[PDB]
């Protein structure tokens, strides 16, 4: 079962998004399916749920403005969103009924896809290098909107010992850390890079941590 | 609605230990068809929700046998003998008999060890920051034990508040440590004008705080 959702992103208020949800797996028409959203404050809000027959339906705080919908053929989920709303922003995944012939559950969820309603306009990051038996390094992504943003080091490579930390919103731009330690020997006699991806604003930044002076 | 509670909101454990989460509910959940569709999520640090237990008592085979769920009507009870550090996450509760469909905040397992001294480590600004007029100080206060810790910042000696965000990890499912970060930020101009820098932590693991400086001059 693999459950992949798209299209999250950042909205203005009154404004539409359509999120799509790829299924793999499973017959994918013999099940009925859903969108569930994890708000910032955590709590996790079923928010549409479409049956196989394409019967539909919804809460109250979002009936008019979502519309679940299905694409057997293409094996898609699909989620419509208008008149987004500030207090809207929040993950959103997709699940599926799976209990085949008895009543509803949610079975499988996806990895899920990023949405933030805002009028705050989205903004690049600025990546700067953190350098000084143990060594740690860093790298400060600042000043980005909206979430979020994938930090990777050595291109994937180094996992252990590494320490991203949560995003913190100061106005309308976020920033966030990452720190990475290696043996003492390791650097700077083995290049250290930390990758930062930024889909919002599409942008890719990439910063070899080498020694001060 | 029908209103998921938890209880307790919050718990550590030791490895090879038993850990208990209730789950109250506002209504029976028993469905007209007679079934009672509770069920148990845990979502792991950085992770979606995975299904744990379903309709009370069925394990969701993904998971072990150490993971039981019982219960009946409105209260109902999941129980995780000898503990795991890859169990440490948050543990949901939901419910399907009824529409709207709901969920409990959740309750956090924590695992229990030794306490661990923090390994903080200050970074002045970076010479391309200063090119654009800001200035950040970045503290690290990596791997400790417990999660309870606090951070000050001190400008030539004095504490400074303004201009400093924080932020905290989960749990590592490795060490069962925790990690903290705090960073100091402000203009070229002011930066430029004091000489010491410091990020002071005071933990369980020290009797005097763990300071970490370095002087722009
Ligand atoms: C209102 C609905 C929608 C149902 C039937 C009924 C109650 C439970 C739902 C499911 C849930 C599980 C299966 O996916 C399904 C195919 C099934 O057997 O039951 C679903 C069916 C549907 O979408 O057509």
């Amino acid at each position: 079962v693999m459950l992949v959702e798209s299209g999250g992103g950042l909205v203005k208020p009154g404004g539409s998004l359509k999120l799509s949800c790829a299924a793999s797996g499973f017959t994918f028409s013999s099940y009925a399916m859903s969108w569930v959203r994890q708000t910032p404050e955590r709590r996790l809000e079923w928010v549409a749920t479409i049956t196989t027959r394409g019967y539909t339906f919804y809460p109250d705080s979002v009936k008019g403005r979502f519309t679940v919908s299905r694409d057997n053929a293409r094996n898609t989920l699909n989620l419509q969103m208008s008149s987004l709303r500030s207090e809207d922003t929040a993950m959103f995944y997709c699940t599926r009924e799976g209990l085949l012939l008895d009543y509803f559950t949610m079975d499988y969820w996806g990895q899920g896809t990023s949405v933030t309603v805002s009028s705050a306009k989205t903004t690049p990051p600025s990546v700067y290098p953190l350098a000084p038996s143990m060594v740690t390094l860093g790298c400060l992504v600042k000043g980005y909107f909206p979430e979020p943003v994938t930090v990777t080091w050595n291109s994937g490579s180094l996992s252990s010992g590494v320490h991203t930390f949560p995003a913190v919103l100061q106005s309308d731009l976020y920033t966030l850390s990452s720190s990475v330690t290696v043996p003492s020997s390791s650097r700077p006699s083995e290049t250290v890079t930390c990758n930062v991806a930024h889909p919002a604003s599409s942008t890719k930044v990439d910063k070899k941590i080498v020694p001060a002076d | 609605d029908v209103v998921m509670t938890q209880t307790p909101l919050s718990l550590s454990v030791s490895l090879g230990d038993q850990a208990s989460i209730s789950c109250r509910s506002s209504q029976s959940l028993v469905h007209s068809n007679g079934n009672t569709y509770l069920h148990w999520y845990l979502q792991k640090p950085g992770q979606s929700p995975k299904l744990l237990i379903y309709k009370v008592s069925s394990r969701f085979s993904g998971f072990p046998d150490r993971f039981s769920g019982s219960g009946s009507g409105t209260d109902f009870t999941l129980k995780i003998s000898r503990v795991e550090a890859e169990d440490l996450g948050v543990y949901f509760c939901s419910q399907s008999t009824h529409v709207p469909f709901t969920f409990g905040s959740g309750t956090k397992l924590e695992i229990k060890r030794a306490d661990a001294g923090p390994t903080v480590s200050s970074f002045p600004p970076s010479s391309e920051q200063l090119t654009s007029g800001g200035a950040s100080v970045v503290c690290f206060l990596n791997n400790f034990y417990p999660k309870d810790i606090n951070v000050k910042w001190k400008i030539d000696g004095s504490e400074r508040q303004n201009g400093v965000l924080n932020s905290w990890t989960d749990q590592d499912s490795k060490d069962s440590t925790y990690s903290m970060s705090s960073t100091l930020t402000l203009t070229k101009d002011e930066y430029e004008r004091h000489a010491s820098y410091t990020c002071e932590a005071a933990h369980k693991t020290s009797t005097s705080p763990i300071a970490k400086s370095f002087n722009r001059a």
